[PDB]
């Protein structure tokens, strides 16, 4: 009894009833960004590759 | 005589090498300037 009515008056002093409008959205948009300019960079450096790879072999 | 026979393989072949070439060298070229733009406005 005495853990829960401490809990109690630790939430009487931290409510506030609003729904706190932070968020983290940005930077995670521009990580996925940046992921997928890698991808298109290892996408362009495998074709060069096979074209180097096929004029070396006659 | 038979000198003329044997350079012009060795013409064609050269040539051929060359064409290979400038398609490597157009495709790298081309992922150089895409990375360039890709790159230059990230900010």
């Amino acid at each position: 009894e005495a853990e829960l009515s401490a809990q109690i008056r630790y939430l009487t002093q931290v409510a506030t009833g609003q729904p706190h409008e932070g968020s983290s959205y940005s930077s995670r948009k521009d990580c996925q960004m940046a992921l997928k300019r890698v991808d298109y960079a290892r996408l362009k450096l495998s074709d060069v590759a096979r074209t180097c790879e096929q004029m070396l072999e006659n | 005589s038979e000198e003329r026979r044997e350079i012009a393989e060795v013409n064609k072949k050269l040539k051929q090498k060359n064409q290979q070439l400038k398609q490597i060298m157009d495709q790298l070229r081309n992922l150089i300037w895409d990375i360039n733009a890709m790159l230059a406005m990230r900010n």
